[PDB]
């Protein structure tokens, strides 16, 4: 009802809610209907025309009072005041205290209504996209640090299904959109019912800018560019920066809490076996730097701490020594065999060689 | 002309043996020189093949036809771009020059032309030093003199030796610009002095658009000092300004014809970008290659969206850098899908004018809006169930009764819709595609468009190009573009400036106001009348007068329909709808009338400021009307203290009922001579002014400075030394104070 009074005053959370259930009137088809494409044909006086038609049709009950269809400057400063003092934290406590008319109403960093947690960088990273999130313009994110899996448990803290193309540089438009000769398609099955691409760094930019520019799409065949009215946060990933998403996404920027992380997820790890084998991967990247044609990082040394959980049921010296298998010198095998000795106990090389 | 008849003379000479005659030619030309030959040659036809990329040997002998109907017909046959050919179809072409008859696969073995000479337009070197030595090459300068005799058929309306000025102007721009730091390559051809010789038929705008064109602002003042080297002026630019109209919205010697809106945009005025948003919107008018070049994220989609916005274009655009091609430019239900949307569209545009239909035709409008497509069939139907709706159907009906053979057999352009609608085409992020893709553009960019996709011997241009303008983003990032659409555009670009209102508008996401804050003028009316008149933070004199001569006339009315010193301008109001320009505006009538003019009244100090070429010309026609205001305002104030008139002073004032007055009639018989001053045809009549307020500040000075009254009568003496009746009166008071003197 009368909450579209703060309709865009907050984000478009009362507009979500409007999406749960809502219909017009005349000052409020007035306002919220002035999104950025649509057909409006309910009250085509906003758009038939700006001469003398629309310059001079009317406009009901502007502040309860009918002046004539200019009334967007008795409008176009009213919300600006109102954008203005939501400058000045409790902005969502006004937001939950205007939706007074229970919905799953989502907080978060702010507010929300639609496996991988930490309290750590992490939390200030996620303070860092709660904002463009909410805001639902196209992000970005800009090695290891689990932006992927930040991505997937942020969609987790939604209600969305993290659809997850990897686009690549052969890619042809058809998990775009299909090729026919009617074509299913996948991006374009994703914008008719959150989505994630990745390497996109390395036609597909088109594409990008078609569904970048504004929610809908270029069926070229079908011939029916798709409202794409739900939460169709086309979240994207790469570390650099060379693309159109330069201009038209809004890009955004500890790895030793890993040592805590690991000691929450695997609890009976609970000792620092676990960080000195986090001191172990810091040796290994240290006899690394015959050729490295590999890179330890805190997924590898996640799932060093799986393999040392599967161990754990049961000494753990050939578990570290399956650690370092990916070497194509047995002799740089040996030396990962000794830097792992030195973290570990006495020399069993009967175990190098069972 | 005389050069142009020997090289005319030289292919004459090279027609004398059987070969192919190529342009063996300095660029900048095109085939012009051959183009115009065929018209003087005997009857013979100009085919001219744009052979392209997009070009198979079936596209040149069919049969499985213009050059096959010019194997078949003799003609003059001009093959365009050989260098961009694709190697099969330059050895069939290698094949044709060749004495043996063409010896078809395809339909029969081969074709058996008496005198079909084919013409070859060596292009911008390439070719095969076969099919480059079995042709025959024939070689191509202009002269300045002879510029002017090709501008001699440009010479109506144009000023000769102001025509001989800008042919040498252009000439010794390059000539100079060649020769130092300035970046581009910096054509500066001749094309371009007949586009601005024809653009002084239509009446400074001529440097507006020849030397908006230069990036960096050295290189502009640079360009402005050989201006005034060569045409001898100031180049101070004119200052343009947003007037913004119902039927017209026009920005500085430019108007835009503001018809019926597609758009319904979403960005703002951008009022920074109005030095160049209306560079683009005269080359809008005159149909001219809109090019909106320059630099990344500056605003450019932003100008062209603006500008065809509040014009209603129907901007439509195509992202011509994915490596696209020429066929790109120029399945039941894709058909169908495009059938329901201009349904729609045509619904729409009968629903503006004649508003009274709703019935299931707000249904089946619902329906147009939303292959198994049997639905479509029962649009049909409400395509079956008067005169507006015999204009509908003529479109409908005759697409559905074709949409009936929705169970049929199948056979399954960009620019070609837009080149035949009326909608306004956006080559976007255009630098980079291809330079053959823009040859064929530019081969409709001077309209009768050849196509491929008609049927067999016709090439059937679309003259449709009323409302289809050539509007091309670029970017500096990527490659330029090419010298032949560089040599054949209007060049403009953009920057970076952020002014004050401008930067309060654009960012306005938190403020609570812009300035024009629509694209519909009677919003754009009280916003900046809610701005002007919240922007004000022996003086209100000079200020009510300046603040009701920069208000519009339609803004005057408005301000008293809206009704400290703008409570008292309330009166300023009544007494200027009383007189503020009664005859005032007879003399700028009939003042404005001898030089160009608008059709109506909506700006005033921008007309003030619009003469100002004129007003610089001595004439001072609007400027006097600016000081007559100030005179009449003034005056008011006079004549109200006057009135209050009727300590010394107050002495003598009283002393119309110390004794014996002589300041009294002194003050009110001037005062009289003012408001005579004010309110007649010689009033109008009246630099001069400048001089009376001089006695009108006096008049104040002694109504501030009332034993002096000697000194001050012998000042107002001077002033009066400084025509009968307006200076009578100080010599009537004077002689009667003298008297008491």
């Amino acid at each position: 009802d009368v909450l579209i009074e703060w309709v865009a005053i907050y984000p478009q959370i009362y507009d979500i809610l409007e999406h749960i259930n809502y219909v017009p009137s005349n000052t409020l088809q007035r306002l919220r209907l002035h999104q950025p494409w649509s057909k409006i044909d309910y009250d085509v006086w906003f758009l038939y025309a700006s001469d003398e038609i629309r310059e001079t049709c009317k406009v009901k009950y502007y502040g309860e009072t009918k002046t004539y269809g200019e009334v967007f400057v008795l409008e176009n400063e009213r919300i600006s005041q109102l954008h203005r003092l939501f400058v000045s934290e409790r902005a969502e406590h006004l937001k939950n205290l205007l939706f007074d008319a229970l919905p799953l109403v989502e907080l978060g960093g702010n507010v929300f209504f639609n496996s991988l947690v930490l309290t750590k960088s992490t939390q200030e990273n996620l303070n860092r996209i709660t904002p463009y999130l909410v805001q639902k313009r196209p992000i970005l994110l800009a090695e290891g640090i689990g932006k992927k899996f930040l991505i997937t448990q942020i969609a987790a803290k939604l209600g969305q299904q993290i659809i997850r193309i990897h686009l690549s540089d052969s890619t042809d438009p058809k998990m775009l959109i299909g090729t026919y000769t009617w074509q299913p398609g996948v991006l374009t099955q994703a914008v008719i019912t959150w989505i994630l691409f990745t390497n996109i760094e390395h036609e597909v930019l088109s594409v990008l800018l078609p569904l970048l520019e504004k929610r809908q799409l270029v069926i070229p065949s079908r011939g029916e560019t798709i409202y794409a009215k739900g939460s169709f946060q086309m979240f994207a990933t790469s570390s650099m920066k060379t693309k159109i998403l330069g201009q038209r996404l809004w890009q955004i920027l500890y790895q030793p809490d890993e040592c805590v992380e690991v000691v929450s997820t695997l609890y009976p790890v609970l000792s620092i076996i676990c960080p000195t084998l986090y001191s172990v991967y810091k040796d290994i990247f240290d006899l690394f730097s015959s050729k490295i044609y590999r890179r330890l990082c805190l997924r590898d040394f996640y799932k060093f701490i799986k393999r040392v959980a599967f161990l754990y049921h049961k000494v753990f010296k050939e578990a570290i020594d399956m650690f370092g298998a990916f070497i194509p010198s047995r002799d740089g095998f040996d030396l990962v065999v000794r830097n792992v000795a030195i973290e570990l106990n006495i020399p069993p090389e009967k175990a190098l060689q069972l | 002309t005389d050069t142009t008849l020997m090289n005319a003379s030289k292919v004459l000479r090279a027609l004398q043996v059987l070969k192919p005659i190529l342009l063996e030619g300095s660029p900048g030309v095109g085939k012009t020189s051959l183009i115009t030959a065929l018209a003087r040659e005997t009857g013979h036809q100009l085919v001219r093949i744009n052979l392209s990329d997009q070009t198979d040997l079936m596209d040149l002998f069919g049969s499985d036809a213009p050059f096959l109907a010019a194997m078949r017909n003799g003609h003059w046959v001009l093959l365009d771009e050989l260098n961009l050919a694709s190697q099969s179809v330059l050895e069939g072409l290698n094949a044709c020059l060749d004495h043996r008859n063409e010896a078809y696969i395809p339909e029969l073995d081969k074709v058996f032309h008496p005198n079909f000479r084919v013409f070859a337009a060596q292009n911008p070197q390439g070719l095969p030093r076969s099919f480059i030595n079995r042709f025959s090459v024939v070689y191509v300068a202009l002269k300045e003199k002879d510029m002017i005799e090709i501008a001699a058929c440009n010479y109506h309306q144009v000023n000769e030796d102001w025509r001989l000025k800008i042919i040498k102007f252009m000439f010794r721009l390059q000539d100079n610009i060649e020769k130092d730091i300035s970046g581009s390559p910096w054509e500066f051809n001749l094309r371009d002095t007949l586009r601005w010789l024809q653009l002084l038929n239509d009446a400074d705008y001529l440097e507006v658009m020849v030397l908006h064109r230069m990036r960096t602002v050295e290189d502009r003042v640079r360009t402005c000092e050989l201006f005034k080297e060569v045409f001898d002026i100031d180049y101070e630019p004119r200052t343009i300004g947003f007037s913004l109209s119902s039927q017209c919205f026009k920005v500085g010697h430019s108007l835009l014809v503001r018809d019926q809106k597609t758009l319904l945009d979403s960005q703002n005025i951008l009022q920074s970008q109005l030095p160049v948003l209306e560079s683009v919107i005269t080359c809008i008018n005159k149909k001219w290659p809109c090019i909106l070049v320059g630099d990344t994220a500056t605003g450019k989609t932003c100008i062209l969206r603006l500008l065809a916005a509040i014009a209603g274009a129907k901007i439509k655009e195509m992202a011509v850098n994915s490596d696209t091609d020429t066929m790109d430019l120029i399945d039941i239900s894709r058909k169908a899908s495009e059938l329901f949307t201009d349904l729609s569209q045509q619904l729409l545009n009968i629903v503006i004018k004649y508003r009274n239909f709703d019935i299931f035709r707000e249904t089946s409008l619902y329906t147009l809006t939303t292959s198994q497509a049997f639905t479509l069939l029962q649009k049909v139907v409400d395509q079956l169930d008067e005169t507006l709706v015999h204009s509908l159907g003529d479109i409908h009906e005759k697409a559905r009764k074709l949409l009936a053979e929705f169970s049929a057999s199948p056979a399954g352009g960009y620019l070609l819709k837009a080149v035949e609608e009326g909608h306004w085409f956006v080559l976007d992020n255009a630098n980079l595609c291809s330079p053959a893709v823009l040859d064929r553009l530019n081969s409709l960019l001077e309209l009768i468009v050849n196509e491929k996709t008609t049927e067999d011997g016709h090439p059937k241009t679309i003259k449709p190009h009323p409302n289809f303008r050539l509007f091309l983003t670029v970017n500096p990032v990527y490659g330029e573009l090419s010298r032949a659409m560089r040599n054949r555009g209007v060049e403009i670009f953009l920057l970076k400036e952020a002014l004050t209102e401008i930067d309060k508008k654009q960012m306005s996401l938190l403020e609570p106001a812009p300035i024009s804050s629509a694209v519909d003028t009677l919003a754009s009316n009280i916003s900046y009348i809610k701005y002007v008149f919240e922007t004000m933070g022996n003086y209100m004199y000079i200020a009510h007068a300046i603040i009701l001569a920069l208000f519009s006339p339609r803004q005057l009315k408005l301000l008293r329909k809206v009704l400290t010193l703008k409570n008292l301008v309330q009166k300023i109001y009544c007494a200027d709808y009383f007189n503020h320009m009664d005859l005032k505006a007879s003399r700028f009538m009939d003042i404005y009338e001898y030089p160009v003019q608008l059709r109506e009244v909506v700006g005033l100090i921008q007309t003030i400021n619009d003469f100002q070429s004129v007003i610089l010309t001595s004439h001072l026609e609007l400027p006097e009307t600016y000081a007559s205001g100030l005179l009449f305002v003034s005056a008011h104030e006079i004549l109200d203290l006057t009135e209050e008139v009727n300590t010394y002073l107050l002495k003598s004032a009283s002393a119309v009922y110390g004794s014996t007055p002589s300041l009294w009639n002194l003050l009110n018989q001037f005062s009289k001579f003012l408001i005579e001053i004010a309110s007649s045809n010689i009033v109008y009549k009246l630099d001069v002014i400048r001089h009376f307020l001089k006695l009108v500040v006096l008049w104040k000075n002694i109504y501030v400075w009332t034993s002096r009254f000697y000194c001050y009568t012998k000042m107002l003496g001077e002033w009066m030394f400084t025509k009968l009746l307006e200076s009578f009166l100080p010599k009537d008071s004077l002689e009667k104070f003298s008297e008491l003197q």
